[PDB]
RNA sequence: AGGAUAGUGGCCUACCAUGGUUUCAACGGGUAACGGGGAAUAAGGGUUCGAUUCCGGAGAGGGAGCCUGAGAAACGGCUACCACAUCCAAGGAAGGCAGCAGGCGCGCAAAUUACCCAAUCCCGACACGGGGAGGUAGUGACAAUAAAUAACGAUACAGGGCCCUUUUGGGUCUUGUAAUUGGAAUGAGUACAAUGUAAAUACCUUAACGAGGAACAAUUGGAGGGCAAGUCUGGUGCCAGCAGCCGCGGUAAUUCCAGCUCCAAAAGCGUAUAUUAAAGUUGUUGCAGUUAAAAAGCUCGUAGUUGAACCUUGGGCUUGGCUGG
């Protein structure tokens, strides 16, 4: 079609943004960046629709042009910057640090974290291979390239990013029993431990995950993110709900008792 | 079929119908009021004759 | 066995046989043959404008005896000539030669109605003014 | 362009236009509840016709089915909430037994007349249409406003109405002011 | 009679834009409504802020009257307010003058007329004048 | 094997084989055919539609060829031809609304040559500029929601309802009648004003104004049957006309033209066309084939469809989860 698209129709925006139909014709098209278009959250949506700090798109540009917003320890002024999973957003004027972790309902939760936890991040290793001059490197889920990794680190592992120097503090090998959050599919946002990895050469490997309520679900390996060395030991603070999916009847019962 | 005929008698009856003006009668109620009028006329003051019920009885 | 195949793998025979046999439905034939598009004077439209050629009058069918007062109209869209009935007592006097009339069907969907022979259309408007409005003296003919 | 805005019809007409049994039943039913036209009866029948369809689908499911338990109880709870269904008939078999007069009982027009605030049901509609009746602290001028059970006790004259402690209306001010 | 009552809800402190923002509920029985100018005076007294640091907009009266709901902003200073405000609200409050420009048709026609000239206008019109020896 | 391409590849070339598809419908033709998400109708099964708010594709009068660029065979870029067509001083020059508005034509068929970047977003060197993208208003009975056109008395008068009562004669409380009598209530409209908005309009609120024939007056179709509602009155007299169909009209027409009355739906009602249900009149569910339409004159027969029965059963042991109670 003669070139790249630059617009995003309101109806064609990702459903987890929870945009309303009638507010306009278009939706914020996320810029190119560390995260995929479908799996990102533009900063305009976060500052106006989620936090409701800004009343409109004019105000979010005013906020970011004064250098307030930092993503992963660097000031960002791109209003449609594609923030994604495990990204850290810092607003030192409000003294707030957020991490983008999925809640069990499939959306990006407003998850406040402490300043101490905001000093690092986790990244899923996509590939390990040799660069020029024979230097090995690791590519994380947010497009980061880290040179000289621990030689034991392989793909599908999770590394702990120092997030100020970009180096690896330590890692978690992908194996049975590791704590996992699902980052894709209809089980998105659920948290459990690996029960069984089912291999399919030439196809898609499937991972069996057990919930804290001993509920079992299956999801693709591409949707598996290792977040802990064992059950109950996540390397980052989990959002409210701890990634346990409740049935609608259970949710209705819980809502009745709370109110 | 054979098709032809004199056109001179077009509008014969309507032209020679004697014009009669409408008597300036009271307006009928509109909306909810008209449904109220019909309901009583059919279920409150029944005008039936031992099983003979007529909506528009001609004078006889 | 009811004279039609019943096997679980005989869907092709059933599908083709039904497809072949719907051609016996004349309603189905007219939809796919496009007979309204090809053969109908209106070309499939609900209405059509035309020019009045002459006022003539059609004798009714037996056992009725009357003069159904129609006009000969040449359609603007395709130049075809059709006969259109002029409804109501005396509306033929509202229609003159070389007037522009809007036509519509008689409602029998391509067949003649009643005792009127060979007429499948009726006059709706003349000179852009409703014939019913003229009959009830709501409007006057622009002339 | 902008996303389309959804809309839907809220009634359905009968298949047979002329039927004395149905015509008499409708007029008898319209006269009892002071309705403006037959469409207000069609509207109740339409929404009751689709309530039954929903109930039939759940009743074909096995008992203790998760969908039947969740949506069946919710539908019953909603019907109990508006006072149409009695508190001792929450079985989804009495839902099928519901009748259009159950729904017309819960209209604002019916409750205003039945609370003694009006002389007749036709006085109720004009009182409602003329902004005299308020539910809670909100003026409601829709006769078909369905009164909830918890809103039932709060039907009274509007605080700024001539009949409810407000000032005198337009007509009285013209007479007593001369 | 009067007795205007003001309630604030959904209050958010927003140092990013150096302001506090909230939803405003106005109870005005026996009163058509409260003007924005009158709400700004009342809001300044309630929260001990400068009148020029208070902005209200988007008001609507409920059915039957006696109550309105809107949105309000209070800045830490008038200087902060003048920086983070739309132009049309400052014109509403008298803090700015409505900029005077030609109609959109005139601006567009002038833009397209200038598109036919390469170089300075002085050169273009002097050369055009030379051609018309008149 | 090479060439070319960003790259695979008969994509192209050289040489060489004779292959490739097809009754499981190739190939060809038609399409009043852009595909899909979806729409109408729907017991179930279905039938019909989808130019059109989102996604993908294609095009910018018809072809073809290109420049720039990461990206175009781009057309609000160029080059050439064809068809249209503009200015000219006659030497020459310049075009592309299937963008917005608007005009002509076509037609049964579709709105303003309006305001604005305030919102939604996009572009740029960019906190600032631009955006007929977009938003706002205008026209708008396409469809959809809610919903006025009156309510209540007072008497009169009638009946029922009761009670004083045997009836009688009354008291008296429920309806109906009242050119038979009142005082209340309100928004349609208008309007200070405030709100609304970029600025307005409108909505919502709200001073003052704003209802008795409350002329602030509901219409559209019908009244033989189907199909609800006239054997009323006048006119015509196989004429005029009605009538989807059956039928009506020749001097008291239940059907025409009218008046009265009544019926149905009502801010909507009718007509034309298409489509869906009704249609078990396309039938897989679920039709019919002696005589109503319909067993090839009779056998053979390829593809297609369809094809007898039979192979670890029973028993025993422990055994969890639950469901009567
Ligand atoms: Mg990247
Ligand atoms: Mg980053
Ligand atoms: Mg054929
Ligand atoms: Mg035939
Ligand atoms: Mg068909
Ligand atoms: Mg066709
Ligand atoms: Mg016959
Ligand atoms: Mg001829
Ligand atoms: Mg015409
Ligand atoms: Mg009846
Ligand atoms: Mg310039
Ligand atoms: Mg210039
Ligand atoms: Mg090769
Ligand atoms: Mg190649
Ligand atoms: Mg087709
Ligand atoms: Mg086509
Ligand atoms: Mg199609
Ligand atoms: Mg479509
Ligand atoms: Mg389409
Ligand atoms: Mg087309
Ligand atoms: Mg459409
Ligand atoms: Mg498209
Ligand atoms: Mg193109
Ligand atoms: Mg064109
Ligand atoms: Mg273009
Ligand atoms: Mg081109
Ligand atoms: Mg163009
Ligand atoms: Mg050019
Ligand atoms: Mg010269
Ligand atoms: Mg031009
Ligand atoms: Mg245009
Ligand atoms: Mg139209
Ligand atoms: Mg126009
Ligand atoms: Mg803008
Ligand atoms: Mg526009
Ligand atoms: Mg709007
Ligand atoms: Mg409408
Ligand atoms: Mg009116
Ligand atoms: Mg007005
Ligand atoms: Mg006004
Ligand atoms: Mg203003
Ligand atoms: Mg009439
Ligand atoms: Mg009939
Ligand atoms: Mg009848
Ligand atoms: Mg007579
Ligand atoms: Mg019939
Ligand atoms: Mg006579
Ligand atoms: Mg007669
Ligand atoms: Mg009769
Ligand atoms: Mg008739
Ligand atoms: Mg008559
Ligand atoms: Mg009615
Ligand atoms: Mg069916
Ligand atoms: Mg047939
Ligand atoms: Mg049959
Ligand atoms: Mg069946
Ligand atoms: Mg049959
Ligand atoms: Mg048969
Ligand atoms: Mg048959
Ligand atoms: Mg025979
Ligand atoms: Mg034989
Ligand atoms: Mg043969
Ligand atoms: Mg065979
Ligand atoms: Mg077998």
């Amino acid at each position: 079609a003669r070139g790249p698209k630059k617009h995003l129709k309101r109806l064609a925006a990702p459903s987890h943004w929870m945009l309303d139909k009638l507010s306009g014709t278009y939706a914020p098209r996320p810029s190119a960046g560390p995260h995929k278009l479908r799996e990102s959250l533009p900063l305009v949506v976060f500052l106006r629709n989620r936090l409701k700090y800004a009343l409109n798109g004019r105000e979010v540009k005013a906020i970011m042009m004064q250098q307030h917003v930092q993503v992963d320890g660097k000031v960002r002024t791109d209003t449609t910057y594609p923030a994604g999973f495990m990204d850290v957003i810092t607003l030192e004027a409000t003294n707030e640090h957020f991490r983008l972790v999925y809640d069990v309902k499939g959306k990006f939760a407003v998850h406040r974290i402490s300043a101490e936890e905001a000093a690092y991040k986790l990244g899923k290793v996509k590939k390990v291979q040799l660069g020029k001059k024979g230097v090995p490197y690791v590519v994380t889920h947010d497009g980061r390239t880290i040179r000289y990794p621990d030689p034991l680190i392989r793909a599908n592992d999770t590394v702990k990013i120092d997030l100020a120097t970009g180096k690896i503090d330590d890692f978690i090998k992908f194996d049975t029993g590791r704590l996992v959050m699902v980052t894709g599919g209809r089980n998105l946002g659920r948290v459990g431990v690996i029960v069984h990895r089912e291999k399919h050469e030439g196809g898609f490997d499937l991972v069996h995950i057990k919930d804290a309520l001993e509920n079992t679900f299956v999801t693709r390996l591409s949707n598996v993110f290792v977040i802990g060395t064992e059950a109950g030991k996540p390397w980052v603070s989990l959002p409210k709900g701890k990634g346990i999916k409740l049935s609608i009847s259970e949710e209705r019962d819980r809502r009745r008792a709370q109110q | 079929g054979k098709v032809h005929g004199s056109l001179a008698r077009a509008g014969k009856v309507k032209s020679q119908t004697p014009k009669v003006e409408k008597q300036e009668k009271p307006k009928k109620p509109q909306g909810r009021a008209y449904m109220r009028l019909l309901y009583t006329r059919r279920f409150v003051n029944v005008t039936l004759t031992n099983g003979k019920r007529k909506m528009n009885p001609s004078p006889a | 066995g009811k004279g039609k195949p019943r096997g679980l793998n005989s869907a092709r025979k059933l599908r083709v046989h039904r497809r072949n046999n719907r051609w016996a439905d004349q309603a189905y034939k007219a939809r796919l043959l496009g007979t309204a598009f090809k053969s109908s004077p209106f070309g499939g439209s609900s209405h059509a404008k035309g020019i009045v050629l002459e006022k003539i009058g059609i004798e009714s069918k037996q056992p009725n005896s009357a003069i159904r007062k129609c006009v000969r109209v040449q359609l603007i869209k395709n130049g075809k000539k059709v006969t259109a009935f002029v409804p109501n007592d005396g509306c033929l006097n509202f229609v003159d030669e070389n007037d522009e009339v809007l036509l519509a069907g008689f409602g029998r969907r391509g067949k003649a109605k009643g005792d009127i022979p060979g007429v499948r259309f009726k006059v709706v408007k003349v000179s852009g003014v409703s014939l019913l409005a003229l009959w009830k003296e709501k409007k006057e003919k622009p002339r | 362009p902008r996303a389309p805005r959804t809309y839907s019809k809220t009634y359905s007409v009968p298949k047979r236009p002329y039927e004395s049994a149905r015509l008499d039943a409708e007029l008898k039913l319209a006269g009892e509840y002071g309705l403006k036209n037959k469409r207000e009866i069609y509207r109740i029948g339409f929404q009751l016709s689709k309530i039954r369809r929903a109930a039939r689908d759940l009743l074909t499911r096995d008992e203790k089915d998760p969908k039947r338990l969740f949506e069946g109880n919710a539908l019953i709870r909603r019907l109990v909430r508006i006072g149409v269904l009695s508190e001792d008939k929450m079985k989804l078999d009495y839902v099928l037994a519901l009748k259009p007069e159950d729904f017309l009982e819960r209209r604002l027009q019916t409750q205003v007349f039945k609370l003694g605030l009006a002389r007749s049901i036709h006085h109720a509609r004009v009182l409602i249409t003329q902004r005299h009746i308020a539910v809670g602290k909100q003026i409601v001028n829709i006769p078909s406003f369905t009164v909830r059970l918890d809103s039932q006790k709060h039907i009274d004259f509007a605080h700024n109405s001539p009949y409810g402690g407000g000032r005198a209306g337009r007509v009285k001010r013209k007479n007593q002011g001369k | 009679s009067d007795a205007v009552t003001i309630r604030t809800r959904k209050v958010i402190s927003n140092p990013l834009l150096a302001r506090r923002q909230f939803v405003i509920d106005v109870l005005h029985p026996n009163r058509a409504n409260v003007s924005k100018d009158e709400l700004r005076e009342k809001l300044a007294e309630i929260y001990k802020a400068e009148k020029d640091a208070v902005s209200v907009f988007g008001f609507r009266t409920q059915f039957g009257g006696g109550k309105s709901t809107g949105f309000g902003l209070i800045y830490q200073s008038v200087a902060d307010a003048k920086r983070f405000e739309p132009a049309y609200r400052l014109v509403r409050y008298g803090l700015a003058e409505k900029v005077e420009k030609a109609s959109r048709q005139q601006r567009k026609q002038k833009k397209n007329r200038d598109k036919k000239i390469f170089g300075t206008q002085r050169r273009a019109q002097k050369r055009a004048a030379r051609r018309n020896a008149d």
